[PDB]
């Protein structure tokens, strides 16, 4: 098929799965401030387990 | 044993707690002479009922038979006065557990023409009130009818028919704002109002689309504010919807010029909008406003120029007007939010305080209603009502000092707790000169009135 | 006598507690006064003490001592005067409004209290800009938990946002940040993009 | 007050090279909040004493500790001035502003290059529209944010009120103002 | 052989544990909003 880009709006679909506030607080836990968000990994280990 | 007994007096006792062992020895360890231990020793029942309290094991019927069993031991247990003796005092409470029973049969019954049906069972209740009647001075009995009264009147506020609402002259927006506030007050059992207005909004497409704006100016107008909701829950066809996607309809048309050519003005208190911009003073100088003016004012005469049947009848008249405790405390908010000083008409200005005066009168109608009871408690929590609706309705403004006397006339006309001095006579018939002394003290001490001598 | 007077202590102390008085910062002081001078009427008639645990509205108890009405009075007349100070220090700084009578007061015809709401916005309000640096956490004469400082004005009322929206937005933070956004289910202006193209060529 | 779909066009427009990380000014807001309560700092500790000197029973005692460069995100929005900044003052507050993209400078500063960028008046529709677009709305706020507050909500109210009154009817000036920005960061 | 000093100790370290915890209680439900209460909180039993 095909999309027109300009009629197609972009949403921050992260802001559902893994930038939301609480999985973010879930996983701020670690060793040192230079890591980042572990929810991208948290949700992997979800899936996994 | 006085100052116990006074504090007795005072305080309260509970039904199950108090035993037929515990009155006798209550009795015997009383000294045996005395000017209030004679009454003891004639009407300990309904003394000890006359303090007692029921309401915080919040089942009256089952509590109260449990303290009249105990009583009926005291009294196979154990001349001077027919009217007031210990087994009348049992019989009297008996019919009154009939009538207790009674009512909770009634309200199961009626709740799953009915009004007939309304009628009359609450014509029953209330023949069962008046034999009832005479022992309001108990407190325990006083807790009951409380009680009671709360449940009548709350149910039957709610039971409302919808038949008085329709009228040859009422529009499409007039017949859908009727039954949308019948939704809105009204939705226990009435379930075919939904298909009803399902039926109607496909009659009236034509006509639905005169009184409305375009898109992008109908929000900003005053008023939609409020009357959003029931915007979006007319358009989408279902009462149920919610307007939780915050999306924008077309905005309904406020203005007078719309409303008369599409409304009535009797019907008006159903129509959010018309309310929030004549308390606003946002009103156009050339509107013509005569209609609504003309209303309030004939409305206001017929309420002002005015038993239980009777109070239930004023009860369906008024909200038939749609005038909803929860909708006149909302809408009479901004009266005290508007600002006082604004430029409006002389006649914009006069139904403002007519409506001031009808919104507070109301407000407080209802309130009191949702507290009725033909009991001194009624009035030992209106003086505190009072106070506050003084501290927080009225304010400090001095304009509001004027609107005060319709409240309380109002309030103590339909809802006047009748005590008759004959009614104590009789109740102090046979009682001595020294027992009518503590019967007036407890007397006084729950009603808070020197009310005679 | 002594009971009934609790017993309109304890209402006039729910009133305060629902706002059932509004603005009338006059009338709760006259009518808290009327009760203090009530209550040392009693005493008089049965010493006065400014020691012991305040009474419990929730379950009223027939142990406490006069001592103890008389610190809930002055308790009382604390919340009340803090109140009516911190109005007029806000109609002072603040000249968008004109009176404080023409300032309402709202009923509680629109009740709603979710404890989890109620813990939020006092946790979200106590770094704000209040008078002590410090800060505690008591039960106050209501019977609910109130959080005050060290001088005792509550963190409602001695810590604001300023404004309604900051509020609203800031308790707001639950989840996704914005949802009628999601509900609404909903590219630049050509003469930018040309703007932009010219004003780098011409650079 | 603005319509998302009107915002994510005008954010989009006029990127702030300091704020082209994140993808919405709501996103910055969020993210302010964010930065502002991670400043603040709660400890909760024990007291010897139980009760108050007034008496009231005290479980435990909080303190607020605000210890700690490189210049803090909130700030470097706050000295920056942007068009976003003017546009949206503009827009909000009923007023017209004239925003342009200083060029160069010419004939040794005599003359300066100010391309046309936009022009708000009167006059233009666009404007108009999004003025008559603002939605006034707020005591939809006091509704979604009861906290058994009704002196802080009787205050709010009166705020609300003054500043839709303000805004409806706002100052005019003879629409004549002027801003120069740079086209490189906004 | 025990001295009342050492009871003063561990009187001390009892009480900071059980503040500590209860801080650290108070601390995770200041942080997540997903818990309302204490109340709604569970106990675990030590069986296992």
């Amino acid at each position: 098929f095909c999309i027109t880009p300009t009629q197609w709006p972009a949403m921050q679909l992260n802001k559902l799965f893994w930038e939301n506030k609480l999985v973010q607080q879930l996983c701020q836990v670690g060793p040192q401030k230079s890591t980042p968000p572990l929810g991208k990994l948290w949700l992997y280990a979800m899936a996994t387990l | 044993a006085l100052n116990t007994v006074s504090q007795l007096e005072i305080g309260a006792v509970d039904a199950q707690d108090v035993t037929a062992s515990a009155v006798r020895a209550f009795v015997g360890a009383l000294p045996s002479s005395g000017y209030h231990f004679g009454f003891v020793r004639q009407n300990v029942v309904f003394y000890l009922l006359s303090h007692a309290t029921v309401q915080t094991a919040r089942d009256p019927l089952y509590a109260a038979e449990q303290l009249h069993e105990q009583l009926d031991r005291f009294l196979r247990h154990q001349d001077r006065l027919p009217f007031y003796h210990n087994g009348a005092t049992l019989t009297a409470f008996q019919k009154l557990l009939q009538t207790l029973r009674e009512i909770q049969t009634v309200i199961a019954e009626q709740s799953g023409g009915q009004q007939p049906l309304v009628r009359r069972v609450i014509t029953q209740l209330e023949t069962a009130a008046t034999e009832a009647r005479p022992y309001v001075n108990c407190r325990a009995v006083a807790e009951l009818l409380d009680l009671t009264y709360q449940r009548l009147i709350y149910w039957a506020c709610t039971l409302m028919p919808y038949v008085l609402f329709r009228r040859d002259t009422d529009t499409e927006l007039d017949t859908v704002l009727l039954m949308h506030f019948f939704y809105t007050h009204y939705r226990s059992v009435n379930g075919d109002l939904a298909v009803e207005f399902q039926n109607y909004v496909k009659n009236s497409v034509r006509h639905m689309s005169s009184f409305v704006s375009s898109d992008i100016d109908g929000d900003q107008k005053p008023g939609a504010e409020h009357m959003r909701d029931v915007s979006y829950k007319l358009f989408v066809g279902n009462l149920q919807a919610r307007d939780a996607s915050g999306l924008m309809f077309p905005i309904i048309s406020t203005r007078i010029s719309t409303v008369n050519l599409y409304l009535s003005p009797e019907r008006m208190f159903f129509h959010p909008g018309l309310i929030s911009r004549l308390l606003s003073e946002e009103v156009s100088p050339r509107a013509n406003l005569d209609a609504y003016a003309r209303v309030c004012d004939r409305v206001l005469e017929d309420h002002l120029h005015t038993r239980l049947l009777d109070l239930t009848q004023m009860v369906m008249r008024l909200v038939e007007l749609g005038f909803n405790h929860d909708t006149c405390a909302a809408y009479a908010q901004m009266a005290l939010i508007q600002p006082a000083s604004q430029k409006s008409s002389l006649f914009v200005s006069e139904i403002r305080e007519k409506l001031i005066q009808i919104i507070y009168n109301f407000y407080t109608f209802f309130m009191c209603l949702y507290v009725y009871s033909p009991t001194f408690l009624f009035d030992h929590r209106r003086r505190l009502i009072l106070e506050q609706h003084r501290s927080t309705l009225i304010g400090s403004k001095e304009e509001l000092q004027h609107v005060w006397s319709n409240v309380t006339l109002n309030v103590n006309t339909h809802f006047a707790v009748q005590y008759t001095e004959e009614d104590f006579e009789a109740h102090t018939k046979g009682a001595t000169e020294a027992e009518r002394e503590y019967l007036y003290r407890d007397l006084h001490s729950k009603w808070g009135v020197h009310l005679f001598t | 006598l002594q009971e009934t007077l609790a017993t309109e202590y304890f209402a006039l102390l729910h009133g305060i507690q629902t706002f059932s008085y509004g603005l009338d910062f006059r009338s709760q002081l006259e009518k808290i006064r009327d009760l203090r001078t009530r209550f040392a009427e009693l005493a008089k008639r049965r010493r006065l003490s400014n020691e012991g645990v305040l009474p419990n509205p929730r379950k009223p108890q027939a142990t406490t001592s006069l001592g103890a009405f008389t610190r809930g009075l002055n308790a009382l007349e604390r919340h009340v005067q803090l109140g009516h100070q911190y109005l007029l220090n806000k109609l002072n700084g603040s000249s968008l409004v004109y009176r404080l009578e023409d300032i309402p007061s709202v009923l509680p015809a629109t009740h709603e209290t979710d404890p989890a709401l109620i813990m939020r916005d006092r946790l979200r309000r106590l770094c704000f800009a209040r008078h002590h640096d410090t800060f505690l956490e008591v039960v106050d004469v209501f019977g609910m938990r109130q959080i005050v400082t060290q001088a005792g004005e509550p963190i409602h009322l001695v810590t604001d946002y300023g404004n309604v929206a900051f509020k609203y937005l800031a308790l707001r933070d639950d989840g996704r940040p914005l949802a009628w956004r999601r509900r609404c289910s909903g590219v630049v202006t050509t003469r930018y993009k040309a703007i932009t193209v010219a004003v780098a060529v011409c650079q | 007050v603005f319509p998302q779909d009107m915002l994510q066009c005008l954010w989009l427009e006029l990127k702030p090279q300091y704020a082209e990380t994140y993808a919405s000014v709501s996103e910055l807001v969020q993210t302010l909040f964010q930065i502002f309560t991670q400043q603040c700092e709660m400890v909760t500790e024990g007291y010897t004493q139980p009760q108050l000197p007034t008496g009231e029973p005290v479980l435990q005692m909080i303190r607020v500790p605000r210890q700690d460069t490189e210049p803090g995100l909130l700030d470097v929005f706050i000295q920056t001035e942007t068009a976003l900044d003017y546009a949206l003052g503009s827009w909000l507050f009923g007023i017209p502003v004239c925003l342009g993209v200083h060029v160069a400078d010419l004939l040794k500063g005599q003359r300066i290059l100010v391309a046309r960028h936009l022009e708000y008046t009167s006059r233009d529709r666009d404007f108009l529209r999004i003025q008559r677009s603002r939605d006034l709305n707020l005591s939809q706020l006091l509704q979604d944010t009861w906290t058994e507050t009704p002196l802080e909500h009787c205050w709010l109210q009166a705020q609300i009120r003054r500043l839709r009154d303000y805004l409806r009817f706002p100052t005019r000036l003879e629409f004549i103002p002027l801003v120069i920005y740079n086209a490189q960061d906004h």
